[PDB]
């Protein structure tokens, strides 16, 4: 008799051939979408009932650990790669090609290359630094017969 | 003044909402159900009509939709308590074993209502029903706020 | 407020110290050789003997966090032997017991 | 519960990927702790857990360290009269073998995410692969 | 003679608890340890870390419940969460706790900026393990 999915319907729709035609995200989220939202949530809103449901939303929340347990979670050094880090001689270029600063630039960008605690950002820096070091010393440089830029 | 009048004017809000080539959500159908429930007797069959409606569109009813045709058709202050409605008892055949996530502002609204019209119908099987919908997954989290957890 | 002044000027010199940790790192590489020439490594001498007193990192001293005590410090826990016994013999510490053998 | 019972329980979803999976020959996990009985308790839950999903598993004791410092007993003068305190470590080593990428996370996070307090973890790792597809081939 | 950790003995009118009548040299003999963390094991860092911490949650406990403690907190590091464990009389009414536990929580949530929780058991007394 009361069939819920059987008899007249109003018919004013049709059927939804295309579907879903705007993007849900046509402009960004306003206050109105992002409020009713807020509103959705509180809807299943129930508290913890043991300690994995509140265990599992730290989790969601970033308060605990992921597990297992990753000691570079979080950490990557803008991702970089391993060539960056160890190979620095590109950025003695404007250095002399050869003499006594390269052979002392040659000893910094070893050691930078060995360097953990650095990022390839402040690795270059420690160079730009000497770079610039050398040429307000221009001067002295060249009484030692060494000419830099 | 005139309910004819009011429902054909509601009715001319979604023929523009056609014309102009906005899809309607489960929120439109939704509030339509909602302003019904003050015209008890003369909702009943335009009330049915939306439900199949939606899922022709394609829009899946959610719990706040039934909540709306219960309270249709089971008023609480109901005297023709002679021969109530049995849609209640298709209403659980369809939702059995599924799982519903919260879709609407209403959907708490529903399990509240489902118990309060198994005692008028002193029907304990429904109950049974009613309940074991409520374990199906984590529809435990629609039972409802302070208020209505306590009244279920 | 620290627990003395004591622990105030070492904190300071703590936080300087980071600061030009960098500059001092940088000016003493070109004197820490044998391959630039010694008129450069001269000059070097006199720019790191010019940067601030406290930027030099050797008038750090290790003092008990919680009292500010200057020797007797413990430098994995950071604390005096007095507060460190304090603790252990609480049971407050853990996994320190008595030694006993 | 007695007449009140979940009826279809929701379960997390598991998705297999194209990519192919990590091969593991070894896993050594050494718990280290302050106190034996922990171990042993620890030892046994994890064990029954290894047996309990396929994985092969054995177990041994490496030599406990226990490190002894001295202190002075007076906080003025007194010097011959001290006082010494040791703090103890005890280790078991979990040495797992012939493990997928998959079969070990789930494994590691299971258990370490019920590592008693005080108990402190150290697993590494031994991963197989194939050789590099450029040494593979000799190229001048 | 050793006065380090000692309740020293009355006229047998002194009520000691189980934890006070132990010296320092039955620590891992008949009493354990009141803080369990990792930072003290071989091969371990943070030690001076998790130490002041510890010193602090348990000067921070006994402001927040003056008078209401029966014995020493218990502290549990088990990956970043910290656990607190206190006998508590039953002194202050039920909702008192109620407020002191979601406000002593948060503050130290937010301060140390890991996951703390607060497990309260209360006894209708303190217990006394002899009379000294
Ligand atoms: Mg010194």
């Amino acid at each position: 008799r009361k069939y819920l999915f059987k008899g007249k319907r109003l018919s004013i729709f049709a059927d939804k051939a295309f579907a879903d035609e705007p993007p849900e995200p046509e402009a960004s989220p306003s206050l109105w979408e992002i409020e009713f939202a807020k509103q959705l949530a509180s809807v299943a809103d129930q508290p913890f009932e043991n300690g994995f449901e509140e265990m599992i939303q730290w989790t969601k929340e970033g308060k605990l650990w992921e597990f297992p347990v990753n000691n570079e979670a979080g950490l990557d050094d803008d991702g970089s790669e391993f060539h960056e880090h160890i190979f620095l001689d590109k950025y003695l270029e404007d250095f002399p090609k050869q003499g006594p600063i390269r052979l002392f630039m040659e000893l910094v960008t070893c050691g930078l290359s060995k360097n953990p605690y650095l990022s390839v950002k402040q690795k270059v820096e420690h160079i730009e630094w000497f770079r610039n070091y050398f040429n307000e010393k221009r001067d002295i440089l060249k009484e030692n017969n060494i000419a830099f830029t | 003044e005139k309910f004819e009048e009011k429902w054909n004017d509601i009715l001319d809000l979604l023929k523009h909402m056609v014309a102009q080539k906005v899809k309607p959500n489960l929120q439109t159908f939704n509030t339509i159900l909602k302003g019904l429930r003050k015209c008890y007797s003369l909702g009943r069959i335009p009330a049915l009509q939306i439900l199949r409606e939606m899922k022709h569109i394609g829009i899946e009813p959610s719990l706040a939709t039934y909540h709306h045709i219960i309270h249709l058709f089971y008023p609480r202050d109901l005297s023709a308590i002679k021969m109530p409605s049995l849609i209640i008892y298709d209403i659980m055949n369809e939702l059995e074993g599924r799982t519903f996530s919260p879709q609407d502002l209403d959907d708490g609204r529903f399990f509240q209502l489902a118990m309060s019209v198994c005692s008028s119908l002193r029907d304990l099987e429904l109950a049974y029903q009613v309940h074991r919908l409520l374990n199906t997954g984590d529809n435990r989290k629609l039972v409802g706020h302070d208020p209505l957890r306590k009244v279920y | 407020y620290y627990v003395d002044w004591r622990m105030l000027r070492d904190l300071k010199r703590r936080k300087m110290a980071y600061e030009y940790a960098d500059e001092r790192l940088r000016i003493n590489s070109l004197r820490k050789n044998t391959i630039l020439p010694k008129d450069l490594q001269e000059m070097a001498g006199d720019e790191i003997a010019a940067l601030p007193r406290d930027s030099c990192p050797v008038r750090i001293r290790n003092r008990c966090v919680m009292t500010s005590r200057p020797r007797g410090v413990k430098r994995r826990w950071r604390l005096s032997r007095i507060v460190f016994r304090h603790l252990a013999d609480h049971g407050l510490l853990s996994g320190v017991q008595r030694a006993i053998w | 519960l007695h007449v009140d019972v979940p009826k279809d329980v929701t379960r997390p979803t598991i998705t297999t990927s194209d990519e192919p999976d990590t091969l593991y020959k070894r896993l050594s996990i050494l718990v280290k702790a302050h106190d034996r009985a922990v171990l042993d308790s620890y030892e046994y839950f994890a064990v029954l857990a290894a047996k309990e999903l396929g994985i092969s598993i054995k177990v041994h004791e490496p030599p406990r360290k226990i490190e002894r410092f001295t202190l002075l007993k007076s906080v003025h003068i007194f010097k011959k009269h001290r006082v010494q305190y040791e703090m103890r470590t005890l280790y078991r080593c979990l040495e797992l073998k012939h493990l997928t990428g998959s079969t070990a996370s789930v494994y590691l996070e299971y258990i370490q995410r019920n590592l008693p307090e005080g108990v402190a973890m150290e697993v590494t790792k031994t991963q197989i692969q194939q050789l590099p597809e450029h040494i593979k081939e000799p190229m001048w | 003679k050793n006065r380090a950790a000692r309740v020293r003995v009355a006229k047998g009118n002194k009520p000691v608890s189980y934890e006070e009548a132990h010296a320092p040299h039955y620590i891992a003999h008949r009493k354990g340890w009141l803080s369990l963390h990792t930072g003290n094991l071989d091969g371990e860092d943070h030690a001076a870390e998790r130490t002041l911490e510890d010193v602090f949650l348990r000067k921070f406990m006994m402001g927040t419940f003056p008078g209401c403690l029966a014995d020493q907190i218990v502290l549990k590091r088990r990956a970043n969460q910290v656990d607190i464990c206190a006998l508590v009389l039953r002194q202050l009414p039920a909702h008192k706790f109620y407020f002191l536990v979601g406000y002593s929580e948060t503050l130290l949530s937010h301060f140390y900026k890991c996951p703390v929780r607060l497990h309260l058991q209360t006894v209708p007394s303190k217990v006394v393990y002899k009379y000294i």
